């Protein structure tokens, strides 16, 4: 399902790092090949924070502010 | 309940059969095809009796009045023809539908006709003259079938908009809009009064103040499921599953104990709704089965098909 | 299934094994869409699980089959070429055998690994033939529903319709079909969408179409989907996008499931009200703005499927990925490609299942040029004719490549061209066969009447002088009548190859210049001679296609008297898709104007603002229409060019833009332009036949000679003109009297004792002898003198 | 039994009509004439349906199959045309079989056909391919009519040599050579099983060990006599006289109780063979009558004639 992930070493490490950076309210970036698991790790880190709500945004090559 | 030994296989049509019905009195059966021919057979002896030409394109539906003296047919040429069955003549013709008419039915009062067409509306005609008197509108797509209730004070129409609308004849108001199917609704059928109480037993529906359980209705669709609705409340009492293709016809057993249906899975299925006891299956035809009908009194069933043959099964 | 638990640990490994291979073989260094991620393994497990949900009991064989089917639906579709496909199939079977040593290979690994939920109520395997029969019947119903345009059902169609049905059954199912235009992507999508109850909705792109129009279209489709819930098959085409704003709007709609800010101000409030009413109808009680917005977004995600159809243009894949990653991330990619030789062979046989191609004495050659991969090596005549048909279609591709390598623009070859070629072949076969049979019938009955006349005159001889005179005069023609009757069998023998060559010429070589047309025809003839296919050589195509009767009308209708112009007129006469005239000079324009002048042909242009009204008038009146300035093509013509008619019990009905109008059977439309070097939109490339009115060296040489003889020697030019017309009139009269003789001879059912027959036959023989006298004298004493004057100026 | 009043007299052909047959399943009649055209009529309402001008010269005989989907026709152009009654176009035209082919027939197996001509032989063709495999010889002159038995294991041929031969399909031997007519035999016909037992008391034929009365055949000739023959014994069971000219067609009533004949006497005659009670004669046409046919189920008969008029009659 979209809302499930088997806890693996990489997942728990990256989720902890993202939680550390997000609790500090510091903007950040995840650079990896498509399908690596960047979005799922982000949502797993975010759901730990209960006062934290996300808004999606998709960037094309013809986007403006 | 019909069983696998078919009694007769009547094959005279040159095109797929669309509708087959029983004359309410005489021991004679009628089948409409896509070759514009209303061929009239005899089911007791398995003998052709006489054809009825007159329409220009495929006949989509046929119906008899309460006395059986009149046969109203609707064709794909946007024409509804009335037939003096005693004389086998077309005494009147009616036009007015933008696209082909795909349904027809006579009010039990015997003084009006209703028809449904691809022009997304239902028309009502008077028998004495042939002039349209009412026009039910509100469907957003092709209306496949219209069938009034027993006393004629309500009608029900299914359409390609995946909804079934129950209309009031007196004031044209849309009494109900039953929409839970996931595909095009192909066929509907009212519940005979004799089954009313039995219905309340199967679904456990509770009675209201007046004591009338509320008229019930069946809807078959291309979603391979047959739903059953309570008009008085507008809620889906139950769903029936098991067909392997689009349901084409569905009807109640005269005893109010089984539901007969035919689909494009080449099977006639007899289902049980009270105890879910019987789920009998019949390999009715070698191709799609377009329509069925159960005689009110005599223990016979007829099914049309796309393989250009009609079949008669005996009930035992 | 508490019987395959022990198979959990092998299955996983196998998947991973196979998955790893797809990462180390199909790199993105080859095509931009060869990206395989754990997301593929996620949708793999999801597909296997969904295929296992309703089903009760299943052996290991069924599990392996489902696993292989899913891997083929995830790793065999985005591939572009067949070599990679064969590699994928080999390795899928190999890994399945490796990870399950004790398995029944045939039961699990059959070749047509198909699954459907149409025949049954549960997603289960289906045999190919039953699926073909069922889809044939359903397509017969679909025709009456929409798109009376017929479709052939070959193996590929079935695979693609199954894939598209799979995708439409998913909650947020976005599909991206890459295949050559006309291959059937749109019609297959509409067919399967109708099967699934989806209300197909396509944008009506036009010349004025701008960002605001597309935003309004998105508002319409979203309002229909979210509120007033109804499934929608929103079909977009790579040409229907004009601005990058369309691409970014589609990107956000696909990815997010809802475009933000589309409903602004009043639209926001109206949508909020409509969503509230829909929630009350459904049963949910919502009042807050964001709750209703989230409900609407969920409904849109659930009940809106976008099908993007795009052309396999190299270096356009990477650009399209860059400008909109959603197409390559939130859309499953189906590579339709171009019809394989197998597909072309199947459609050829299916349409030429009515032709009398059987030849029992067809001698199989020592060498046969095999084009179809599965051609039976002892093939019958039909299996060689269809083989040569697919060879011709493959020859067009080589010709296009040769023109591109050394030359200018080449027009793309599409399966619609093959469909037109086959339709022309069938129609031409029926017409030529009917004409030859009728001619032989008339000749035989006339000869029988002549034999009865011989009986009469002989039994009178055993009033006589006239009988013997007419006997001799009629035998002077009976000699050639008997020659023709004897050669009737030979003509019937070679009617297959000739109709094939003529159809291939009038269906394919409509764009090329004279040299390329001759080269294509020569190659086709060489191949047919290789396959020992009978065809009457030494007969010009233009004479075979068109008789002299209509050639006289064409020449009198201001048409140059040359081979190329005659062939172009033939193409204008016999056409399935409406023509497109590409002429530098304007000659074809007045040619068409005069030819259809009697029908009140109207002149109109795309640029003209009344173009719609005139068009509508024609569509409701059945009068011919000629449209110029095709460069600024108006896509509202797309339905009428594809004949998207709808039978209404006797009236064919066509939708232009958004308004629906009845069609008249007498409606014919022509398209033209004056720019030989101009590029047309890709959507119009495959929707219309092409006729190129180029200048021939011989055609120009004739024009120069005619003009120089008109100026230098007006007297000789006058003689030339009056003898040429006089000769044409003699040929017209020759055909008239000759045919009337046969017609009268057939009509009489008595004998020579009839008073009218004798006088008619004597006057006819006298008249034709006198006409031959003038013909021979003018071709001897006056044509030779004219030739000498033109010879010195040649 | 056919009675005085002709129901319809359909006149569309430009040449003398040769043979008229019924479609096995549809309410459709087919006629062949000398104008190289095959016309299609609706004998129920006397309507024109279609004409097929594919043949070159005059069409002699036509024949359907059991299913009514294919129609094999023969004409004096030395060709046999296989017509698809579905697409209404030629799917095969088998060549060879020299000279005017007089008759063509589809065996009940429906996979092979037989053809008889002027070339003193009878050829059998496959529907699938059209290649000649067996070619029966032995007739000394023009062979006119050929019709197989109802199970397809035997064929019969009448010829201008005034001899009628019964051939075995399987192994190409002359099972019987009944040569007793005084003039050229023009028509032959097999007997249905429903009348075999009748034949038993009609002619006094004795049963063999197997108990079967034996396969029966008929032959009408120019000698004004109709002979009924026992294929098993090769004897002349009974000869029937009374026609004023050459007999052109003879056949059994579907009930196995009367014999129908059409002859050059411009009249059709219904005779009784078991008891010789009935000898009815009706003035069929103003000119020669070329062929006659009886509908298997409908009480309708059809007669073709040289006067280019096809007359249909009802049975009561
Ligand atoms: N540990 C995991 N558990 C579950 N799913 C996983 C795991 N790792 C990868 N996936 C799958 O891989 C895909 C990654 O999707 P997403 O997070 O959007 O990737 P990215 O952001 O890298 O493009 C999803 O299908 C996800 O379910
Ligand atoms: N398999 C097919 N058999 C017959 N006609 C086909 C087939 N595929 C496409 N066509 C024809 O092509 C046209 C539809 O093309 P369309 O599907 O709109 O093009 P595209 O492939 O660019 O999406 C119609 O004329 C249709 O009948």
């Amino acid at each position: 399902a979209p809302d499930v992930v088997v806890p693996t070493l990489d997942t728990v490490r990256h989720e902890a790092l993202l939680y550390t950076w997000l609790a500090e309210h510091k903007p950040l970036v995840l650079c990896g090949p498509p399908g690596s698991g960047k979005t799922m790790t982000l949502f797993s880190a975010l759901r730990a924070l209960p006062d934290m709500e996300v808004v999606g945004l998709n960037f094309s090559s013809a986007t403006t502010p | 309940i019909p069983r696998p030994p078919e009694k007769y296989a009547l094959s005279g049509h040159r095109s797929p059969v669309t509708r087959v019905i029983f004359h309410p009195v005489f021991s004679v059966m009628v089948s409409a095809s896509e070759d514009a021919t209303i061929k009239v057979w005899d089911y007791e002896t398995g003998d052709f009796e006489r054809t009825l030409k007159g329409h220009t394109d495929s006949v989509q539906d046929i119906s008899f009045d309460h006395s059986g003296k009149l046969l109203a047919s609707c064709s794909a040429d946007m024409t509804i023809k009335l037939w003096d069955f005693q004389g086998f003549e077309c005494i009147r013709t009616m036009h007015g539908h933008d696209h082909n008419v795909s349904s027809v039915a006579i009010m039990p009062n015997g003084d009006h006709i209703v028809s449904a067409s691809r022009d997304k509306t239902i028309k009502m005609w008077e028998v004495q003259t042939g002039y349209c008197v009412k026009t039910f509108t509100g469907h957003r797509e092709w209306v496949r079938m219209v069938r009034p209730n027993q006393d004629g004070t309500l009608i029900a129409s299914c359409s390609n908009d995946q909804t079934v609308r129950v209309w009031v004849v007196a004031t044209k108001e849309c009494k109900a809009e039953l929409r839970e199917h996931e595909h095009v609704v192909e066929c509907i059928s009212w519940a005979p009064e004799s089954s009313y109480s039995s219905i309340s037993e199967a679904t456990g529906s509770e009675t209201k103040k007046s004591g009338k359980p509320g008229p019930f209705l069946l809807s078959g669709s291309r979603d391979k499921t047959i739903k059953m609705w309570d008009v008085s409340t507008g809620m889906c009492l139950m769903t029936l599953v098991g067909h392997d293709n689009w349901v084409r016809g569905v009807l109640f057993h005269s005893g109010g104990k089984f539901i007969l249906s035919c689909a494009d899975d080449k099977t006639l299925r007899v289902w049980d709704y009270k105890n879910k006891r019987c789920m009998k299956t019949l390999n009715a035809h070698e191709h799609f089965v377009t329509s069925l009908d159960f005689h009110k009194t005599a223990p016979y069933v007829v099914t049309g098909s796309v393989d250009q043959t009609v079949k008669v099964w005996e009930c035992r | 299934i508490p019987s395959l638990r022990t198979y959990a640990e092998p299955l996983t490994a196998a998947m991973v094994e196979f998955y790893t291979m797809s990462q180390e073989r199909f790199t993105q260094d080859t095509q931009p869409h060869y990206i395989y991620s754990p997301r593929e393994m996620t949708r793999w497990v999801r597909g296997i699980f969904e295929a296992l949900r309703p089903l009760e009991t299943l052996p290991v064989e069924g599990l392996i089959r489902i696993w292989a089917h899913e891997a083929l639906r995830l790793f065999q579709d985005r591939l572009v070429e067949d070599e990679e496909r064969r590699w994928t199939d080999e390795n899928i079977d190999t890994v399945a055998l490796k990870h399950f040593p004790n398995i029944d290979r045939e039961k699990a690994m059959s070749r047509p690994i198909l699954y459907s939920n149409w025949l049954s109520k549960d997603y289960i395997p289906v045999d190919q033939e039953e699926l073909r029969d069922y889809v044939k019947a359903r397509l017969k119903v679909f025709y009456e529903e929409e798109l009376d345009v017929p479709l052939v059902l070959f193996n590929e169609v079935l695979d693609h319709v199954l894939r598209i049905d799979r995708i439409f059954r998913q909650p947020q199912g976005h599909l991206l079909l890459i295949g050559v235009s006309g291959a059937g992507k749109t019609t297959l999508s509409r067919f399967v969408a109708w099967m699934n109850g989806l209300s197909v909705y396509q944008i009506k792109v036009h010349r004025k179409y701008t960002g605001e129009d597309f935003d309004e279209d998105l508002r319409t489709v979203l309002r229909r989907s979210g509120c007033k819930n109804e499934k929608i098959a929103f079909i977009m085409d790579e040409s229907n996008v004009l601005d990058s704003g369309f691409l970014e709007r589609m990107n956000t709609l696909l990815a997010n499931g809802e475009v933000p800010g589309l409903f602004e101000g009043d639209e926001y409030a109206t949508l909020m009200t409509q969503c509230k009413e829909g929630a009350q109808k459904e049963g949910l009680m919502l009042d807050s703005h964001e709750e209703l917005y989230k409900w609407f977004t969920s409904q849109v995600i659930r009940n809106l499927h976008v099908v993007f159809t795009m052309n396999p243009s190299s270096e356009g894949l990477k650009d399209r990925a860059a400008t909109s990653p959603a197409l390559f991330n939130r859309c499953v990619l189906n590579w339709f490609g171009d019809w394989s030789t197998e597909a072309l062979y199947q459609v050829g046989k299916e349409f030429t299942s009515k032709m009398d191609l059987e030849k029992p004495n067809y001698i199989v050659p020592d060498y046969m040029p095999v084009v179809y991969d599965k051609l039976p090596q002892p093939p019958s005549h039909r299996e060689a004719i269809v083989n040569s048909c697919v060879f011709v279609h493959q020859t067009l591709h080589q010709a296009n490549a040769r023109l591109a390598k050394r030359g200018g623009r080449t027009m793309a070859i599409t399966p619609r061209h093959y469909l037109d070629f086959i339709n022309h072949y069938a129609n031409l076969f029926h017409e030529k066969r009917s004409e030859l049979e009728e001619q032989q019938m008339h000749l035989n009955v006339g000869l029988r009447k002549i034999k009865e006349t011989v009986d009469q005159v002989e039994e009178l001889r055993r009033k006589v002088n006239r009988s013997t005179a007419l006997l001799k005069s009629l035998s002077a023609e009976r000699e050639r009548w008997e020659k023709t009757s004897e050669t009737f069998k030979n003509q019937m023998s070679t009617i297959a190859g000739d109709c094939l060559l003529s159809a291939a010429f009038i269906a394919y070589a409509g764009y090329f210049d004279q040299q390329m047309r001759q080269n294509l025809f020569t190659t086709w003839s060489h191949h047919l001679q290789q396959a020992n296919i009978q065809f009457r050589t030494d007969i010009a195509r233009t004479e075979y296609l068109s008789n002299a009767d209509e050639r006289l009308r064409w020449q009198a209708s201001s048409l140059p008297a040359d081979d190329l112009c005659t062939e172009n007129a033939i193409m204008l006469k016999r056409f399935n898709r409406y023509p497109l005239i590409i002429d530098p000079s304007g000659q074809a324009t007045e040619f068409i104007m005069n030819e259809y002048k009697d029908r009140k042909i109207t002149r109109t242009s795309f640029l003209d603002d009344a173009f719609r009204k005139n068009l509508e008038s024609a569509l409701r009146f059945g009068n011919p229409l000629l449209v110029q300035d095709v460069e600024s093509y108006d896509p509202v013509l797309n339905p009428v060019l594809n004949r998207e008619v709808r039978r209404t019990g006797g009236r064919v009905l066509i939708t232009l833009g958004d308004q629906d109008i009845d069609l008249s059977p007498s409606f014919v439309i022509f398209l033209s332009t004056r720019d030989p070097t101009v590029e047309f939109p890709p959507d119009l490339c495959s929707r219309v036949t092409f006729v190129n009115f180029t200048v021939t060296r011989s055609s120009l040489q004739s024009q120069c000679l005619n003009e120089v003889l008109k100026a230098e020697r007006p007297d000789v030019d006058e003689k030339r003109s009056d003898l040429l017309k006089l000769q044409g009139e003699f040929q017209l009269r020759l055909r008239q009297l000759e045919k009337s003789l046969l017609q009268a001879l057939n009509e009489v059912k008595g004998r020579i004792l009839d008073d009218d027959t004798i006088i008619t036959t004597l006057e006819n023989l006298k008249r034709e002898a006198a006409e031959v006298t003038r013909k021979v004298e003018e071709t001897d004493i006056v044509m030779q003198e004219v030739e000498t004057v033109s010879q010195q100026y040649l």
